[PDB]
RNA sequence: AUACAGUGAAACUGCGAAGCUCAUUAAAUCAGUUAUCGUUUAUUUGAUAGUUACAUGGUAUAACUGUGGUAAUUCUAGAGCUAAUACAUGCAAUCUCGACCCUUUGGAAGAGAUGUAUUUAUUAG
RNA sequence: AUGGUAGGAUAGUGGCCUACCAUGGUUUCAACGGGUAACGGAGAGGGAGCCUGAGAAACGG
């Protein structure tokens, strides 16, 4: 099962480690307003 | 990339092996021909030696056969409805031998008509049931038996007694 | 056109071939479909008329076009005008192919079917009755010889397809049809059922005299041991019973023989009671030909196995006509008895002695028996009733052979292959090794025994025994050392006691009987097939019947030695060699059977 | 590869190791390369005719040599077993059969055995549309061949024509040439066929001296009977 | 038999559904011939094996081998072992050793462990099989 | 040589282009041997294809002529030619069964039959 | 990783790879791992990829 990858393995990949960074800006809305939008998604 | 090298893998008693050398191209493997309904895309690819092989990346017809009376019709092939080894084949549609399709029932129909008087003497006329459901219907079951992805051919075989049973009820 | 045109001739008989073509596809195609009746004066006149004159010579070998397109007529009734136009030229046309001598049989069976169908398919017109009437005489007239020339099963089923209709139709109703089908239907006797319904209607309704039934009277005899389905035996008595009707003289006999075979389970009492009619003076009363029937039917119920009843009567039953040529006053009718008894009951006992039943074989022995000790007029087993010394008993050798106690049986085969010198040829070939042989393939342990000495005895008789039966003797158990692993030890030893019978047979002429005068015949049968057949089986490699070909060597080293002495040079070499091949094997147990087999040898 | 060491070519050509750096490749043809003689070894070597390889070309371009009846300009053609070599010129006609010690010996042949050759039936099978045909040890493609021909078997082959005059069964009693192995030229009469399915069949031969020996099928060329070989022998 | 996706068939053999002349399917067999009788079960039987001897696409040509049926419980093949006695010249003595080898087995033979097996060699069949079991005993 | 015909630059076709320096690896290198009924294979060699034509087109251009750009290359654009084993196109026969058994090798009415390559299905083997 | 079924690709066999299924395979008769007078296999500035041809993942592009 675990062979051939057809089970998620959890442990890290080297190569991929820091392919990206993330953006600290973040979401133009601000968390409140986005947390508040959901909240109210779809009625 | 693909390689068919047997260098790679593991041992009987299973010792890791190391490599031995770069890959050479006398064990030489290339990518899935994808072939799938349309509009019909053959490409031609030099193999080893002056021999040729035709890639069927696309076709919507094939040249299928009645064995039991013995005729062979080409057909435009409607879909793909089973394939025993994997479905997203199926769902994707993608055409590989064994894939059970559903072809044109229409030449057919005409040719039984023209051979036999009849609309579907009448003892060689009779045929299985399920099949003339088939065509009532006007979808004919049917398995492929040529290889799309090393001639470039679609043609396969209708499906009859007890294969066409066991397919129907796997469907 | 003139020959010089060859070319455009060339191309107009193309045109013809491919447009008769055309007419006979498009005509099967949509043949029943389409009307025909304004088209039917002007198709018939422009294409069949031109070549009806010759039609016969042309479409002898293979059908043809406008062959195919006549069939089609002939197969639906609504297009018979074709055949009905200008006094029936084309059903003439027909049968003149049918009438030529060099007729080959893939035009005969399209044809024969066409003119079944007409028979079958009436049609309200008098063109028809007159077109069926030459269609039939036509037919009937040249039936017998069609037949011989037929080569297909199903050619003969179509034929009598056509013998039946005629008698459906009632064709048979005319004394000279009638004898017309029956000539056809003896050539067909000179599928089974459709024969026998086909002769229960020209038969039963109709009376034939004695003279004309009589040859069919003996061959439907022979039928019944023939036939075993009861299908077969119920519509087989009824012809006989009808065969009775017609002829007063036959009816007692059909009668008999009605009584003799009832059926689905035969009538018990009432066959007993028919064997006690005719051990009781009733054979005395019964005719040559009355016998017949009756024979035939006993060799059916001795064959039997599972009433004892049956087969016991049955072969008293055959004993009553031994006892009927004894009655005889005279040797003249005696023989016409006689030669009876050799066709039909002497060929049916061998092949019944070789049965693989006990009890069924016992019966026949019993017969084989009560005829040797009664030769008054049959001579042929002379040399039987000698090893008989007048019937006496344990000195027979009949009651011993199939005594209750084995030991019985045991000592009395020895004294058969002492005394196998008195014996004549034939019968040690035709009838005594046949009874004795099965002891040496038997499997259980009892008759073990009796096997060995068994074994002893063939060799005494096969050394008293005629060259041409003992090689056929030899030929058939070569061939068993292929054929039957089970019985391989069985054949060779017996093929090393038929080695020496040969060996005691060649010395002094350097015994068997009408041995060669010339010594280079039969050893050169020995160089070519004896020595290398045994040879190579002999070098055979399955350790598994290793042990079993050894006595082969000892053969081998038989059939040399009275070869010529420039062959014995030649052969032992060979054989003494397989034997130290087999010598310088490590098995202990084999190689102490290597040494005593080539003492033997030595 | 395509270059041959002296020290690396066959032994059975007798070449002395020492008269040069390199020794011909027999070109692809009829034989393999381990079991043929090239034209150049033959005449320059056995029948000393030319002294280096260019009298051999000289010689070959003067259309003087002839192998099998056809007029041969390759240095390094493969002549092999039971190939005849014939010279005009000279009226010489030669054919390649192995010596005792294993090795070609030149043994010269009258013109009736120049005009034929026996081949071993190496297959028999049938051709496109239904034609039989047999190939043989030279690679003699012969079609329609006498039906009771089967493989193991020797034809005689006329040159000129290139048919089948006759042929011999292979059976206990035949004499037989080897071709292969320790016993390499020994000829003797066939005895037993050891058969060994899905393996090596090995056939027992005695000779005129009465001496047995085993070798397998594959070396073993039927030549005659016994008393009457079919080639004159060295 | 049809315990599979796909519908399992002795290729280009072909049962005619009209004609229905036999209740049984039309059956392909050989004999692998070396005196190997070909088992009444394979005859008669209705198991498809596309790699066994006598009905299937494989032909036993090479060496022929023994040995002691050591597993079974794979599907449809088996692991052998053959032992021998090796020499060691240096001391003069043997010492034993084993080896084994796994070997393709066809459903018409009924194999247990413990028992003798001979088997045919043949072309490569999975990673690691090269052999068929052609007699059991 | 009144189509050219010897030799022949250039160009288009055809064939062939398949020593050094670093690392290191225990029967996984290598050597012997088996099988390919599980495969490809230039070339050599033996066989092997009866299914407008007194010879078609540029659907064509190189070399070549000539006009130019660029510091500039095995860098280059425009215009005008002309060919093939380059590129495309393409064309009144034979063999059987053989009545008549006419003549008795023989002619012969009539019936018929007749590429290869790929893929699938089917039959014989 | 051991094997079966089916598929993809090769010049073709084959887990070589892919979809499902069984939990298998070697080993104290030495698997696996370590050392070595095991000179007693790799690349053409460095990795990735493509193209030709019968044969090269080409010391070519």
């Amino acid at each position: 099962k675990a062979s051939k990858g057809r089970k998620l393995n959890y442990s890290v990949q080297d190569p991929i480690a820091n392919y990206e960074a993330p953006i600290t800006s973040g979401y133009k809305w601000s968390d409140d307003q986005i947390d508040e939008f959901f909240a109210g998604l779809l009625g | 990339g693909i390689s068919r090298d047997s260098r790679h893998k593991r041992s009987a008693t299973g010792a890791k092996r190391a490599q031995f050398r770069k890959k050479r191209k006398f064990e030489l493997g290339r990518q899935p021909a994808n072939t799938k309904i349309g509009a019909k895309r053959i490409h031609s690819v030099r193999t080893r030696g002056g021999n040729k092989k035709y890639r069927a990346l696309r076709i919507e017809t094939g040249n299928f056969s009645w064995a039991s009376e013995g005729i062979s019709k080409k057909t435009r092939i409607a879909g793909v409805v089973y394939h025993p080894s994997n479905n997203e084949l199926v769902r994707t549609n993608t055409l590989t031998k064994a894939a059970i399709v559903q072809i044109d029932a229409t030449p057919f129909r005409q040719w039984f008509e023209a051979h036999y008087g009849q609309t579907l003497r009448a003892a060689s006329a009779k045929i299985e049931s399920s099949v003339e459901s088939q065509f009532s219907a006007g979808r004919l079951y049917a398995c492929i038996s040529s290889r799309p992805g090393q001639s470039g051919r679609c043609d396969g075989y209708i499906l009859e007694g007890e294969e066409l049973a066991f397919y129907l009820r796997r469907l | 056109e003139s020959t010089e045109e060859v070319h455009l001739r060339k191309m107009a008989s193309n045109l013809r071939q491919q447009g008769l073509k055309c007419l006979s596809s498009v005509f099967e195609f949509v043949g029943n479909t389409f009307d025909w009746s304004t088209s039917m004066e002007d198709i018939y006149a422009v294409v069949v008329k031109p070549r009806i004159s010759h039609f016969s010579d042309e479409n002898l070998q293979q059908p043809s076009s406008l062959l195919r397109l006549f069939l089609y007529w002939a197969h639906n009734p609504s297009l018979y005008q074709f055949l009905y136009y200008d006094e029936f030229a084309t059903a003439t046309a027909l049968m003149d192919t049918i009438s030529n001598q060099h007729v080959k049989e893939a035009v005969i069976g399209p044809i024969i079917e066409a003119a079944d169908s007409i028979i079958r398919n009436p049609v309200n017109d008098d063109h028809y009755v007159d077109l069926v009437t030459l269609i039939c005489t036509s037919c009937l007239k040249i039936l017998p010889s069609l037949y011989v020339k037929l080569s297909d099963s199903n050619s003969i089923s179509t034929f009598l397809n056509l013998l039946v209709s005629i008698t459906e139709m009632g064709f048979i109703q005319d004394d000279h049809v009638r004898s017309r089908l029956i000539s056809s239907l003896i050539s067909i006797l000179k599928d089974t059922q459709k024969i026998l319904k086909i002769l229960k209607l020209i038969v039963f309704n109709y009376n034939c005299s004695w003279s004309d039934i009589e040859e069919l009277y003996t061959t439907i005899s022979s039928l019944f041991k023939t036939f075993d389905e009861r299908n077969l035996r119920v519509s087989l008595t009824e012809l006989f019973i009808e065969l009775g009707r017609k002829v007063p003289e036959l009816e007692s006999i059909s009668k008999l023989v009605a009584d003799l075979n009832s059926y689905h389970e035969y009538d018990f009492p009432r066959i007993l009671s028919t064997f006690k009619g005719l051990i009781e003076d009733g054979y005395k009363s019964y005719s040559e030909l009355e016998w017949l029937p009756l024979l035939f039917t006993f060799l059916h119920f001795i064959n039997n196995k599972e009433e004892l009843a049956l087969r016991t009567n049955a072969s008293h039953a055959i004993m009553k006509f031994i006892d009927f040529i004894n009655e005889k006053p005279n040797l003249n009718e005696a023989s016409k008895s006689i030669s009876m008894l050799k066709d039909i009951l002497l060929p049916n006992i061998r092949i019944g002695l070789r049965d693989s039943l006990e009890e069924v074989q016992s019966e026949y022995v019993s017969v084989l028996s009560y005829m040797v000790k009664n030769t008054k007029y049959f001579t042929d087993f002379e040399d039987m009733a000698i090893l008989l010394y007048n019937g006496d008993e344990e000195a027979d050798f009949f009651t011993n052979v199939n005594h209750i106690q084995l030991h019985r049986r045991q000592r009395a085969i020895k004294r058969l292959g002492e005394h196998a010198h008195q014996l004549k040829d034939n019968s040690i070939s035709h009838y005594l090794i046949p009874m004795i042989e099965h002891y040496v393939f038997s499997d259980d342990e009892r008759y073990r025994n009796i096997g060995n000495e068994t074994q002893i005895a063939i060799g005494g008789l096969a050394q008293h025994m005629s060259w041409n039966q003992y090689k056929a003797l030899l030929r058939r158990y070569i061939s068993m050392l292929k054929t039957k692993p089970n019985q391989m030890k069985q054949a060779v030893q017996l093929i090393v006691q038929l080695s020496v019978p040969l060996r005691e047979t060649l010395r002094i002429v350097r015994t068997l009987s009408k041995f060669p005068s010339n010594l280079d015949e039969p050893s050169n049968f020995i160089k070519q097939e004896l020595y290398p057949t045994l040879s190579k089986i002999l070098g055979t490699r399955d350790d598994e019947t290793i042990i079993e070909r050894m006595p082969i060597a000892e053969a081998l080293v038989n059939i040399v030695l009275g070869l010529t002495n420039d062959d014995i040079t030649n052969f032992l070499p060979s054989i003494l060699t397989n034997i130290c091949q087999v010598l310088r094997s490590k098995s202990e147990e084999l190689r102490d059977a290597v040494r005593v087999t080539l003492g033997k040898i030595s | 590869k395509k270059h041959l060491k002296r020290l690396a070519a066959p032994h059975h050509w007798l070449l002395d190791k020492l008269s040069g750096c390199y020794a011909p490749r027999p070109s692809a043809g009829p034989h393999k390369l381990r079991e043929s003689l090239p034209l150049i070894v033959f005449l320059r070597n056995r029948l000393k005719y030319a002294l280096n390889g260019r009298e051999v070309k000289a010689i070959l371009m003067q259309r003087h040599v002839k192998v099998d009846g056809k007029v041969r300009t390759d240095t390094t053609y493969p002549a092999g077993f039971m190939d005849v070599i014939t010279l005009d010129a000279t009226n010489e006609n030669f054919r390649l059969v192995y010596d005792v010690k294993g090795r070609f010996a030149v043994h010269r042949i009258t013109d009736e055995e120049a005009s034929y050759k026996l081949g071993k039936v190496k297959k028999v099978q049938l051709g496109k549309k239904g034609v039989p045909y047999v190939v043989t040890h030279d690679g003699r493609t012969i079609r329609y061949p006498d039906p009771n021909i089967k493989v193991n078997d020797t034809v005689k082959i006329d040159l000129a024509s290139g048919k089948i005059t006759d042929f011999i069964k292979f059976d206990a009693g035949k004499l037989v040439y080897v071709t292969g192995g320790r016993n390499l030229g020994r000829i003797g009469t066939i005895v037993h066929k050891e058969r060994h399915d899905g393996g090596f069949d090995l056939v027992h031969i005695k000779d005129s001296l009465d001496n047995t020996f085993v070798t397998r099928l594959n070396n073993v060329f039927v030549i005659g009977e016994q008393g009457k070989p079919y080639i004159s022998l060295p | 038999v049809q315990s599979e996706r796909a519908f399992q068939k002795q290729p280009h053999i072909f049962n005619n559904p009209k004609v229905k002349t036999s209740k049984r399917t039309k059956r392909w067999y050989k004999n692998a011939g070396l005196g190997f009788k070909t088992p009444k079960t394979a005859i008669e039987g209705s198991y498809i094996d596309k790699k066994c001897p006598f009905t299937g696409l494989v032909s036993i040509r090479g060496k022929i081998l023994t040995g002691t049926v050591v597993s079974t419980k794979m599907h449809r093949t088996i692991v052998i072992r053959r032992a021998y006695l090796h020499y060691i010249p240096k001391y003069n003595r043997y010492e034993k050793r084993h080896k084994n080898v796994p070997v393709h087995v066809s459903p018409a033979f009924r194999v247990q462990v413990g028992d003798i097996v001979t088997v045919g060699q043949c072309r490569p069949i999975s990673k690691t099989v090269r052999f068929n079991v052609v007699k059991v005993s």
